[PDB]
């Protein structure tokens, strides 16, 4: 689990996939009520190089 | 200069557009003419776009509005609360943090050497903003006696002299010193006592500092935006 | 010229009351009144639709007859090729709107795709079309040029585009359209000094035509770039005006009379050890060049010719001198003056 607060940190973070554009989406869905402190998880298995 | 931009919506018209910002329908032919559209301005979807791309607009594109915008004499309700966070903070300043270690220059608050720098642990220099930076910069200006900081003789305090006896004039003293040390900040907007007692040696006080408000750290911060600086030099 | 929108709505109001008095609330918000509104704004819109088309006859409707297509602006577009690392394992989806762009600071333009697009599972390369986001000339980008994508999936084993892009051009103004239209009607004429001179300029090899008129003939000098008038250019001349020339009127042709100038100068130097046979040539072949560049009409001016010589070094040529050079060599129209004979003297 990650705490994400700016876009560029979930960009940093996650490199792309739909959840960041689901954090995009989230923070962007409504201009008056985006929400804050949203919280990611990966459910890939994947290994480093 | 700054103009808005609209995004074009299911089944939207330009007539209607011109209404929604210009307040009158009659503006539609100067959108029209500004951004350079085809009879058909307005496309169901894409495949018609492809046709003509570069005359033609589908659902999605962005239009521009030639329309002096500016971010001052805009109603706050419409800013999202994050955004107000974002504002305050850039008008309450960042600023690196020195107040680390609380109980330290708490132990040894009249001596010097008492605080330092530190690290976010990120490997970054620490930084405090919002209400942090202000509890830093009013810790360390209460902290700081008069005139012994070089190129600002007015910044600090005189608290250092005022370990004087144990009566309610000390106290009164204490209490106006203090009052003139918040005072001499420009974001305290008033500071006043709220209650104090003597117990011998040891002297105790709380006070009340109001800080500006959403509203006018807004203001000011949308007004920045004409100058750019974005920056505090108060 | 044509009706507005007020207007329109005010003669449908007068022409309702007049046909019935049963509907006599005209106010805003009233169920007649709003589709009288939408039949006028209607209206309206075709009447700015039949502007705009005549606007677009009244400048392109009778050129376009004759084959003539004036040049809009377009945004460069071609083809490009995503390869996978293997066959897909799911249908991707690629978004309208993904951006492409190339990782070099020669070409920061970025391309985007304008259609929605479906790889399917069988799939192992598939090929999109991407659009520029700026008209002009600037988005011929050449043969792999764009070699990202900004928000791809990790399958992806490379972009490349596998032509370079050539269909960006710029608007054609309407002053260079009718120039081309009158240059065309102008072509069409016939029979005529002016367009036997044309006639004869578009051949290949002619360089330069004057036309000499008299009462019953006509003469036609002309040379290449060396002067000269060969047989067989000579007879594709007259071939060429077997057309253009007037009926019962001879029409003759011939060289330009050439005038080989030879010209021995001195050349005075400052730098003695500089003094060599490069130097020389170079003097030479200088003179060569402004005595060959002279035109049929051009008068060898020899005070021209000093300042070209002294102008080749401003510090180093001294003083120049001829000795067949005396006075400056007055040519008619139709004889043109070419490099004969040159030798420079250093001193």
């Amino acid at each position: 689990v990650y705490e994400l607060r700016n876009y560029s940190q979930a960009k940093r973070l996650f490199r792309s996939g739909e959840l960041l554009d689901a954090i995009e989406l989230a923070w962007g869905s409504n201009p008056n009520y985006t929400a804050g402190r949203i919280l990611a998880m990966r459910i890939e298995d994947a290994k480093p190089a | 200069m700054r103009f808005k931009k609209h995004v074009v919506q299911h089944e939207e018209t330009m007539q209607a557009i011109a209404q929604r910002y210009y307040g009158d329908v009659s503006y539609w032919i100067d959108l029209v003419e500004h951004n350079n559209l085809k009879y058909p301005y307005l496309v169901e979807t894409d495949e018609e776009k492809m046709k003509d791309p570069e005359r033609l607009a589908s659902t999605g594109d962005t239009l521009i509005i030639p329309i002096e915008s500016d971010l001052t004499d805009v109603s706050a309700k419409e800013i999202n609360s994050r955004d107000k966070d974002v504002l305050v903070e850039l008008a309450l300043g960042r600023d690196l943090n020195i107040t680390a270690d609380e109980k330290y220059f708490n132990e040894h608050g009249t001596s010097d050497n008492i605080l330092a720098f530190s690290t976010n642990g990120n490997g970054d220099l620490d930084t405090v903003k919002g209400i942090d930076n202000m509890k830093q910069q009013l810790q360390a200006r209460l902290l700081t006696p008069r005139g012994s900081l070089m190129l600002h003789p007015n910044y600090g305090s005189d608290l250092h002299n005022l370990f004087g006896l144990n009566i309610p004039e000390q106290a009164t003293l204490i209490e106006m010193e203090v009052l003139r040390t918040l005072t001499s900040d420009n974001r305290v907007k008033s500071a006043n006592l709220i209650d104090w007692k003597i117990q011998g040696n040891v002297y105790s006080g709380q006070f009340s500092v109001e800080i500006k408000s959403v509203e006018e750290s807004i203001n000011f911060v949308l007004g920045q935006d004409e100058e750019g600086i974005f920056a505090l030099f108060e | 010229k044509t009706r507005k929108l007020t207007n329109i709505l005010s003669k449908l109001i007068d022409k309702t009351m007049a046909g019935t008095s049963k509907i006599t609330d005209f106010t805003p918000g009233s169920a007649s009144r709003s589709l009288l509104e939408a039949v006028s704004l209607e209206i309206e819109q075709f009447y700015i639709l039949t502007k705009e088309n005549i606007d677009w006859g009244i400048q392109e409707g009778i050129i376009e007859a004759f084959d003539f297509q004036k040049r809009q602006s377009k945004r460069a577009y071609g083809d490009v090729t995503i390869q996978f690392y293997q066959p897909l394992d799911m249908r991707m989806y690629i978004p309208a709107g993904t951006t492409f762009t190339s990782t070099r600071q020669e070409y920061p333009q970025q391309f985007e795709t304008l259609v929605d697009y479906y790889a399917e599972p069988d799939s192992t390369e598939i090929v999109v079309e991407v659009y520029c986001k700026e008209t002009g000339v600037a988005g011929n980008v050449p043969e792999g040029t764009i070699n990202t994508i900004a928000s791809g999936s990790s399958l992806i084993r490379s972009v490349n585009n596998e032509y370079s892009f050539n269909t960006g051009t710029k608007e054609e103004s309407q002053e260079d359209f009718k120039r081309r239209f009158h240059s065309f009607v102008e072509s069409r004429g016939r029979a005529t000094n002016k367009s036997v001179r044309y006639g004869a300029l578009q051949i290949p090899d002619v360089e330069g035509v004057y036309v000499y008129e008299e009462t019953g003939h006509i003469t036609v000098f002309a040379h290449d770039r060396n002067g000269n008038l060969s047989d067989t250019l000579k007879e594709d001349i007259i071939d060429a005006l077997q057309d253009y020339r007037p009926s019962g009127i001879m029409l003759d042709v011939t060289g330009v009379e050439k005038e080989e100038v030879n010209v021995s100068a001195t050349v005075t130097i400052s730098n003695k050890s500089r003094i060599g046979d490069t130097l020389q040539k170079h003097i030479e072949s200088v003179i060569r060049s402004y005595l060959n560049n002279l035109k049929t009409s051009d008068d060898l001016i020899i005070t021209d010719l000093i300042q070209a010589i002294m102008n080749i070094d401003d510090v180093l040529i001294y003083d120049v001198s001829f000795d067949n050079l005396d006075e400056n060599i007055i040519v008619p129209p139709q004889g043109i003056i070419r490099a004969g004979e040159i030798k420079v003297e250093l001193k």
